[PDB]
């Protein structure tokens, strides 16, 4: 699991940390660097986990098809690393679990591979690299978990409820407007029927 | 002769410049594709149920 | 990762149920796991890949012609 603390803060993610602290009224941290600030690590920790969280979901943008994953020449083993948030098969039934940190054929039962696999993939990315409404999610739901944990003001957490969905609903907006999903010819299925 | 060959190419649809003729069922051979693709449908439906 | 959040979430529900017993926590986190079930369930879906007309067991003899 990818360390969120051990990097350098961009402006976003310190951006991020004082939405978070300021949904309980906590005043802003001018760094994210250690100060003893319980209340900014505990919020770095829960920005992290909404962000593999809603990452690990799945969307057109950072839903990544047709992937190749190479082995080691000498092991002929494919890491299966923590950062691969999902790890699919590009079509059909998925074959390819984790066993011991690496890629594992469940149907051939091995895990050597002489060549690169396939595979469609959800890479964990930084929250700097997400999409600005997923930004705002991801800060909203960070910041009613903050809530719920660490103050527990249930007037807040019903604001912050009303603000998830909204903030999830502009979210499923954006998906819906970059996936561009047509049922008539970007059909898998429909577009074959449409030829005459 | 050239009017008593006794190989007749007979075309169906003949069009100018086309050596061959065109069939009757291909004018309407986009109904037929569209009518297999709902009758298709109907009967693997039926198969689920 | 969604199991992993899921396993995490309904730990922490259960945590608090058994170790801490705020009733306000118990109602967050039973939020929380039905939306961490969820994501599990689209995950078995996307990874199961099932169909119901060439992959069922049954149907898929039925549609030999």
């Amino acid at each position: 699991m990818r360390s969120y603390d051990m990097n350098v803060e961009t402006a976003a993610e310190l951006s991020a940390v004082n939405d978070i602290l300021a949904s309980i009224g906590e005043p802003p941290v001018s760094t994210l660097e250690g100060d003893a600030n319980a209340d900014a690590a505990n919020a770095r920790r829960i920005l992290n986990k909404i962000n593999r969280q809603i990452q690990s979901r799945g969307w057109t943008f950072n839903i990544e098809e047709g992937i190749t994953l190479l082995p080691d020449v000498y092991s002929n083993l494919i890491v299966y690393s923590d950062d691969y948030l999902s790890l699919m098969s590009t079509s059909g039934q998925s074959i390819y679990v984790n066993r011991g940190g690496y890629v594992y054929d469940r149907t051939s039962q091995s895990d050597r591979f002489d060549s690169g696999i396939t595979v469609n993939i959800i890479r964990l990315r930084d929250y700097d690299e997400m999409p600005e409404c997923f930004r705002y999610w991801i800060v909203t739901k960070a910041s009613r978990q903050f809530n719920n944990r660490f103050f527990g003001a249930p007037e807040v957490e019903g604001v912050l409820q009303e603000e998830e969905d909204e903030a999830r609903r502009l979210c499923m907006e954006y998906e819906m407007d970059y996936g561009g999903y047509n049922m008539l010819d970007g059909d898998a299925f429909t577009s074959g029927l449409l030829t005459r | 002769p050239k009017e008593a060959c006794p190989y007749i190419p007979i075309r169906m649809v003949r069009l100018d410049g086309e050596s061959y003729g065109r069939s009757y069922i291909e004018e309407y051979l986009g109904d037929l594709r569209s009518l297999e693709n709902l009758q298709e449908a109907i009967v693997k439906m039926s198969m689920i149920s």
